[PDB]
């Protein structure tokens, strides 16, 4: 209960796209905001963006503007992440964040991550 | 000695929530089921507001802890269920339409209904716009999640001003300070009967028909440095936008049941053109300048801007209603530059089924309105969202309109409920006579 | 106006406690329910109404227990223990409003409260009864 | 421009402690487990958040967060990053003997 | 009986002046909610009950602010400005009723109301408060 | 507690009588409404709140008409016909239970009620309206 | 009537038999009930009785 | 007189509300083949 669970790791050829869910149950899914963050093996965690499923209202880094599209399923309480023009630096870990059982509703940090989905491209 | 003395009507206030309650001004001249927001028992306001100034007191606020906030947008949430539980449904509209193009923004779709007679089947044509069509040969586009409840033409969607005021025993204290926070403590309070005119206005990206501010534009957010929350931009003086649907719509009605008659849209006559918005050039070119000003004494430097990266159609457009009919329009001619009449023209697109809130169940379908509509839009504010991790050098605005509860944090920012505690004990040198 | 000497000093303030007297309930000047039209708006504006009773009718029922019903102002015969408050009179009746002042004692209103019912009118009363005996 | 140390030392029943400089440095910690997702250990530099023990704790300065630790096990081997908001440290790895 | 001296001199009402207080708020005789059977007529009912409190609260409210709360007739120390009414003792409680007595002063009650609460009540606790000091 | 002195003697009760004057009507420390939600718990819940504020305003409005608004206890100068209850002093007070002193008077406590308002308020304020009058 | 509004058939277990029923005003009200044998309506009531 | 509104309010709303949980005859409006009795 109140967890977040994704999809299967996945390797790519570069050039390629690759779709990256995260399904959410226990909890009110469109209440909470879904943060994307990497980490690549040897490197600082990185910060994608955020989606909250309201109505989609997707933010971005300017390291991934263009490439990155999250969408989302509010009927089946899923939060995709769709990465575009994959190359050899976009290999990391990738965690779909949020904020439930937190206090704070300043909406930083995340205490509830997904289970891992590491991508090699 | 001193003894207690218990006083009945000290001036002493704590921090709670309560209920609310509307009350509209004395313009009973309804003359028909209107005024969706007012409905049928919203009681006539005070003709003189007691308006009471403080002194030599500075209590704080939270905008963003305001239960006001949550009230209004329950109550704005359940009108719009009352007001289209009695309308008619489009249960039997869900069916395979049969559409062909004009051209265009506009799909003619022929499709089989039941008549009143049960058991006789009628073939009638409608108009309906694309972005209200899914394809399947085509259907409409919610039918296969829920329930859609056409707007009854005899109601109105015009918001007129509505009070909030605190029952008996209770207070609102607004803020007299020219240029405030947001949260934090105002010097200048003032307890009031209850609020000014709100204006319950459904709106994205561009905050219509509401409150100025005095002196100056003030920004607002939570700490505006954090990305996730959006950034209210109060606006000092008003632009003028000129908003119209410049094409002739005739009104078909469509047998559907007992009293349940469907208002689609009959021929298109004269000239298939595009809905759009006139928002100046010279006032808004001032007006991202003096926006500029604010953001830059936040900042330290350049601060550029960019249109929506994406969400539904409803955030990245400009939403609002423009008598009775929804708009959607494209607000890229806005901000797209990078800040330190020929006037700007917005292509805007008309949808019939909306489901505002995004909650799962009723989706109303607005009837079309016969002949040329135009509307006034105002502009009191903006919504803002901070760009993510970058570089120092400079910082992008996206806008964006989140959750509703950002529109009535514009005009409920002034306003705060607490409950009043008339008894108070205080030690005095009076004694009462003993009994002995 | 009401609650217009909230930053005032409390000399100043207690002069003019019938102002915030008055709109504890009223209520009924403003509205009846109203019967000019004949929802929403509805069950929220009743529970209001009741509400504004039950916070009303509490304080002329602590005020009636002890002995206090009719007046505004009244003087009691319990003692001030100094551990609640070490303040003097002209520290607090000429420097002080209102607000600082419940701040302080909040912790201890609730016994107080119960002196309040003990002390003076639950003795007094037996007392007096004890006196008109003859 | 959030930056923490890589590796500091540290024994059981001495305490692991770990300075973060930057801009609202240290907002959280995580404490990242070899093989699955890190895990919020204190947010708002100095609060706990349930379901993590009471030894896990921090302090806070003008610019440096210090995540204090005390009575380290060998279960708590994990790497630590220092974020804020949507930035983050560089990683600090523990060193028990 | 309730308003039967509707029509009597103000002598002769003033002695019966009970039976009106009493029925202003029961009531409580003829029903309770009722619960022996478990529609318009409970939207209707409840919004008359909660109407014939906030009315009746009013009254003793006004009563207490003007230090009558307890009594039926009390007397009072602000004097009657003869602005009001050139009427004389003889030419009012033995030869007229109160109905067309409300009808004539009506226009100033609210600032003679505004007299009982500021002339005397407000006054005279702030002279007792200052009397009970020694 | 509450209603605790319900098998104790008349005189061993009669001490605190405050502790089940105070839970008639409270009510609002276990509840306002409660606006921390926003069914047929509604509706229940409503009804009894008005009903707890409908018979308590009963009670203060029979005190009140016995000019005992105020108070808790208070004497009167209705003499006791003996017709009613043929005990005395201390076969009532030391020796008996208010329960059973309920079942045994109900009979006939209207006519007293009917007594308390007529034969001393109603001509009480009669002669203190007289005797203020010099 | 079917094809201008819907039909919903009276329920066999109620009756529509008028029962007497009285109009009450709540407390604190009054109903003043006129007693003139030959009365018009509009217009003053010489011997009125509350109810 | 302000009584016979509010009766009448009350019978329509009477009428009404008996008739809410009352048998719908939605589906009784189809081609009925009549033919008479005498
Ligand atoms: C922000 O605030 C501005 C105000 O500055 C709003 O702009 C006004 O919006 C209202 C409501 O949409 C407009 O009022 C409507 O005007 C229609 C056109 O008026 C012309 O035609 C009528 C009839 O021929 C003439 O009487 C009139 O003088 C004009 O020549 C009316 O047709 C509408 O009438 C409605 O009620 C009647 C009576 O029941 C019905 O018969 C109609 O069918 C209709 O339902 C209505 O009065 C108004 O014109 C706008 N402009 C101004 C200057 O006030 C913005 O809408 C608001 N923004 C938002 C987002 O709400
Ligand atoms: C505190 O706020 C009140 C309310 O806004 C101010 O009162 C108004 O002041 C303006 C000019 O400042 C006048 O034009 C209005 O007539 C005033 N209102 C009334 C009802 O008189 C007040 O001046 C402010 N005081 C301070 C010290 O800021
Ligand atoms: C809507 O589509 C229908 C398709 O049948 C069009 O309706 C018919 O158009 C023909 C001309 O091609 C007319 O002779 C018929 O009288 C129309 N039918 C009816 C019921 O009027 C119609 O042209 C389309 N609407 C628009 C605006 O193009
Ligand atoms: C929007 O429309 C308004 C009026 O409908 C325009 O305002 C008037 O413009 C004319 C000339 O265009 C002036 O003579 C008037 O004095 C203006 N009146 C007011 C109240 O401003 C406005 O110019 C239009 N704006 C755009 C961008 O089209
Ligand atoms: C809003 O309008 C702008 C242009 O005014 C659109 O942006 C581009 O428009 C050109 C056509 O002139 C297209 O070829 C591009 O694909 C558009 N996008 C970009 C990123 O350049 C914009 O798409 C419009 N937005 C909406 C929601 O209609
Ligand atoms: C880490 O923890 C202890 C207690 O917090 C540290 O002791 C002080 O830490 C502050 C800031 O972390 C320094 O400014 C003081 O100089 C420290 N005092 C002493 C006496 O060291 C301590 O630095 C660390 N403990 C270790 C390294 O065992
Ligand atoms: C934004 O919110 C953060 C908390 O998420 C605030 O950060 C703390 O603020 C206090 C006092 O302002 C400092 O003592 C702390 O060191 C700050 N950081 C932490 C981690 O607690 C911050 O103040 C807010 N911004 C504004 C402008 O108020
Ligand atoms: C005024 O009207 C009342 C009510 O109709 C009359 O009182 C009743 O009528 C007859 C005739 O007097 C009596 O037999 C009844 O017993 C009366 N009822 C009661 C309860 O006493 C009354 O008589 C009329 N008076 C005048 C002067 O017309
Ligand atoms: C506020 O303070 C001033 C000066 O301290 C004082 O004269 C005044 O009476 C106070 N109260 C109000 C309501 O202005
Ligand atoms: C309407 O029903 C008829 C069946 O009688 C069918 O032939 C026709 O195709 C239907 N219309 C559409 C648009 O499918
Ligand atoms: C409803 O239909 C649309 C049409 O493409 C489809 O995308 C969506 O998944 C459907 N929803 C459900 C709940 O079946
Ligand atoms: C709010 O504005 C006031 C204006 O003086 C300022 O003191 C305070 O720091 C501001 N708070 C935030 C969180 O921006
Ligand atoms: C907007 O303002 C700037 C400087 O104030 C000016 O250079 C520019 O020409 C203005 N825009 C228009 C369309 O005049
Ligand atoms: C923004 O849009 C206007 C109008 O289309 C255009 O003239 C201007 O060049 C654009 N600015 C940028 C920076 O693209
Ligand atoms: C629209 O803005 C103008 C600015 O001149 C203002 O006069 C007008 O009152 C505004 N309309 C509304 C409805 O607020
Ligand atoms: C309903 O049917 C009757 C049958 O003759 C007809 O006269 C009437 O006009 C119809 N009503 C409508 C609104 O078409
Ligand atoms: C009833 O249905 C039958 C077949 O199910 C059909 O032949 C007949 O025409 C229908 N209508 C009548 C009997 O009015």
């Amino acid at each position: 209960q109140v967890q977040l669970v994704q999809s299967r790791a996945e390797v790519k050829k570069p050039g390629a796209s690759v779709k990256v869910s995260c399904e959410a149950s226990g909890y009110n899914f469109v209440d909470h905001y879904i943060h994307w963050v990497r980490q690549a093996p040897g490197q600082r965690p990185q910060w994608v963006g955020w989606m909250n499923p309201q109505w989609g209202q997707v933010n971005y880094a300017r390291t991934f503007q263009g490439r990155v599209t999250m969408t989302r399923d509010t009927s089946i309480d899923t939060a995709y992440m769709q990465l575009n023009r994959l190359t050899s630096g976009d290999t990391a870990v990738y965690y779909c964040a949020t904020q439930v059982k937190l206090d704070s509703s300043a909406g930083y940090p995340f205490d509830i991550w997904g289970q891992g989905t590491m991508v090699t491209v | 000695d001193l003894w207690v003395t218990v006083y009945y009507g000290v001036p002493v206030w704590k921090e709670a929530k309560t209920t609310l309650f509307c009350a509209s001004d004395a313009k009973a001249y309804d003359k028909e089921v209107r005024n969706v927001w007012a409905t049928h028992a919203c009681v006539p306001t005070d003709p003189n507001p007691q308006e009471i100034v403080l002194e030599n007191v500075t209590e704080n606020f939270n905008m963003w802890k305001n239960d006001m906030v949550d009230q209004m947008h329950e109550d704005i949430i359940s009108l719009w269920d009352q007001s289209l539980k009695p309308c008619v449904k489009l249960t039997p509209l869900c069916v395979t339409l049969n559409c062909k193009n004009v051209n265009g923004e506009i799909k003619n779709c022929s499709f089989n209904t039941t008549t009143e007679l049960r058991d006789k089947k009628q073939k009638v044509y409608a108009l309906f716009y694309k972005p209200d069509v899914v394809p399947l040969e085509y259907i409409l586009i919610n039918c296969n999640s829920s329930t859609i409840t056409q707007a009854c033409p005899k109601v109105s969607f015009d918001p007129i001003p509505i009070h909030y005021c605190a029952p008996a025993g209770y207070a609102i204290l607004k803020c007299n300070n020219k240029t405030f926070n947001g949260t934090g403590p105002c010097n200048n309070v003032s307890t009031v009967q209850c609020t000014h005119g709100i204006k319950p206005v459904v709106s994205t990206q561009l905050l219509l028909n509401g409150s100025l501010a005095e002196e100056e534009i003030i920004v607002r957010s939570e700490n505006l440095t954090n990305n996730i929350k959006t950034i209210i931009v109060h606006l000092n003086k008003s632009v003028e936008i000129n908003c119209t649907r410049p094409n002739n719509n005739t009104r078909k009605s469509v047998r559907i049941g007992p009293g349940q008659w469907f208002y689609a849209t009959g021929e298109i006559i004269g000239d298939i053109r595009e809905a759009h918005c006139n928002i100046s050039r010279e006032t808004w070119n001032s007006t991202l300048i003096q926006v500029k000003e604010k953001l830059r004494e936040h900042y330290n430097k350049t601060i550029k801007f960019e249109p929506s990266s994406g969400g539904d159609l409803e955030v990245t457009t400009h939403s609002f209603n423009c008598r009775g009919e929804f708009f959607y329009c494209n607000t890229t001619k806005l901000f797209n530059e990078t800040k330190l009449n020929k006037t700007i023209i917005l292509p805007c697109r008309i949808k019939q089924i909306i489901n505002m809130w995004q909650e799962v169940g009723r989706a109303m379908y607005a009837p079309p309105i016969e002949g040329n509509i135009t509307c006034k839009s105002n502009i009191t504010g903006l919504l803002l969202t901070w760009d993510g991790g970058e570089n120092s050098t400079e910082g992008v605005f996206r806008p964006g309109g989140g959750n509703m509860k950002d529109n009535w944090r514009s005009e409920l920012y002034k306003y705060k409920v607490v409950e009043i505690k008339p008894l108070g004990v205080a030690p005095t040198k009076c004694k009462r006579k003993v009994v002995g | 106006g009401f609650l217009g000497a909230a930053g005032s000093t409390m000399g100043a303030a207690s002069m003019t406690l019938t102002v915030q007297a008055r709109q504890l309930l009223s209520g009924i000047v403003q509205q009846q329910s109203n019967l000019l039209r004949a929802t929403v708006w509805g069950i929220k504006q009743l529970q209001t109404r009741v509400l504004a009773i039950e916070r009303y009718l509490k304080d002329q029922q602590l005020l009636g227990l002890w002995g206090c019903s009719g007046k505004l102002i009244c003087c009691t015969a319990v003692p001030w223990n100094s551990s609640w408050s070490n303040k003097s009179l002209g520290d607090i009746w000429d420097n002080m409003t209102w607000m600082q002042w419940d701040r302080e004692i909040s912790n201890y209103t609730n016994t107080i409260f119960r002196l309040l019912e003990e002390s003076q009118n639950q003795q007094e009363k037996n007392e007096k009864d004890l006196l008109a005996l003859d | 421009a959030l930056t923490q140390p890589r590796s500091v030392s540290g024994s059981p029943g001495q305490s692991v402690n770990i300075s973060c400089t930057g801009a609202y440095s240290g907002l959280g910690w995580y404490q990242q487990h070899p093989g699955r997702a890190p895990k919020l250990i204190i947010y708002e530099v100095n609060r706990r958040p349930s379901g993590v023990s009471d030894r896990f704790s921090g302090s806070k300065s003008g610019n440096t967060a210090s995540l204090t630790i005390s009575g380290l096990r060998t279960e708590d081997e994990a790497d630590y990053f220092c974020s804020a908001f949507e930035y983050f440290g560089e990683g600090t790895k523990l060193t028990v003997l």
